[PDB]
């Protein structure tokens, strides 16, 4: 369908000793392929998808590069930041950064993202135009006018419109087999009683991928939502994810209770009921 | 392909 | 951030069946801020070789992280996982029950 790439990346200050923690991981749609952990001992970027291993040296030594680099940006700004809020040298804080782009199903640019958080509050993002800032705060704000005085906003939109689509578009072809192929979920019910007269009937969606999907409960041909429990989507680990959705029922009244799923990779919705 | 851009912010 | 405390699901990658092989999940979620300490329990003893994946988070910018083993449910032993972070005042351990 359409697709994505996003990179996350996580500095947190180590008060007492050396440099911040920093993790960066690289996605396409919910598929992990790159990883950098300042704690782990090759300091290279590494390859996380059997598709990215193709890639030669001089990608990842210049994917190693640039977020070597934003970490010692993150380090700088983690003081900077401390200094600006009149915090402690004491307490540890944390610096993260969610990037990339979305395309169509014709590899055509759909939008880029740039945002950013201090100790889990926004801070500064670029906006849906891909020219303007969003500031949350007066520190931010700051930032913000350094950043439009060196022309920041303006590479941004560069790399969002142009490497990172092109980039998405080779990984897309070249991961193909696994990238481009929906993995519907296999569906099944189970019945757990409560007492002698209620069950629980749990709906399971498992082994899918990507990660969207939407579980629903009816009961006589209408959505129920009272009485019923929706986890989580959790990953299996394999790379696909899980989801069950559940609802407590008269015992004897089971068939009046139908699962509806969606997911991309379903044509068609599907309808679960116990037998 | 990660973003070569990296400027501070303060 | 305000301090949150993490989710926590324990699961199996495949549907259980005592005897056989499978992998036991622990899934922390929707926390802040980031440390945290998670261990997979086998009969409330630590189990030695588990792995985790790289820190990421959500839109809200919590974190998560799912860490996992290799196990073989049976009748008689009991999986866990045990969590602390700073929003709890003593390890919250959550039961493995393979029905959730
Ligand atoms: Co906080
Ligand atoms: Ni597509
Ligand atoms: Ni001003």
């Amino acid at each position: 369908g359409s697709h994505s790439m996003r990179y996350f990346y996580t500095s947190v200050s180590r008060p007492g000793r050396g440099e911040p923690r920093f993790i960066a991981v690289g996605y396409v749609d919910d598929t992990q392929f790159v990883r950098f952990d300042s704690d782990a001992a090759s300091q290279r970027m590494e390859p996380r998808a059997p598709w990215i291993e193709q890639e030669g040296p001089e990608y990842w030594d210049r994917n190693t590069r640039n977020v070597k680099a934003q970490s010692q940006t993150d380090r700088v700004d983690l003081g900077t930041l401390r200094g600006y809020y009149n915090q402690s040298e004491a307490g540890s804080h944390t610096i993260q950064m969610m990037y990339g782009c979305d395309v169509g199903s014709d590899g055509r640019f759909l939008r880029g993202y740039r945002q950013d958080a201090y100790d889990g509050k926004d801070y500064i993002a670029l906006k849906e135009d891909l020219r303007s800032w969003t500031a949350a705060d007066m520190a931010a704000q700051t930032t913000k006018h350094k950043w439009e005085a060196a022309h920041v906003a303006e590479q941004w939109r560069a790399y969002l419109e142009g490497t990172c689509v092109e980039w998405l578009r080779r990984y897309l072809e070249n991961g193909k087999e696994t990238l481009q192929r929906t993995d519907a979920p296999k569906t099944h019910m189970t019945h757990h009683a409560v007492s002698d007269h209620e069950a629980t009937l749990r709906c399971w969606a498992l082994s899918f991928y990507p990660a969207e999907i939407t579980l629903t409960w009816q009961r006589d041909g209408e959505d129920q939502t009272q009485d019923t429990e929706l986890v989580e989507t959790r990953p299996a680990g394999d790379g696909t994810f899980q989801k069950w959705v559940a609802v407590v029922v008269p015992s004897g009244q089971e068939q009046r209770y139908t699962c509806h799923v969606q997911h991309e990779g379903l044509p068609k919705p599907l309808t679960l009921r116990w037998e | 392909e990660t973003s070569p851009l990296t400027a501070e912010k303060l | 951030m305000i301090q949150r405390t993490p989710k926590i699901q324990v699961y199996s990658r495949h549907p259980a069946e005592n005897g056989k092989s499978n992998f036991l999940n622990c899934y922390v979620s929707g926390f802040h801020p980031s440390d945290i300490e998670v261990d997979l329990l086998k009969n409330g003893e630590r189990i030695e070789k588990v792995e985790h994946s790289d820190l990421s988070f959500s839109k809200d910018w919590s974190f998560y992280l799912l860490y996992y083993t290799e196990f073989t449910p049976t009748e008689k032993d009991e999986y866990a996982c045990r969590v602390n972070h700073v929003t709890l005042s003593q390890p919250k351990i959550v039961k493995w029950d393979r029905d959730m």
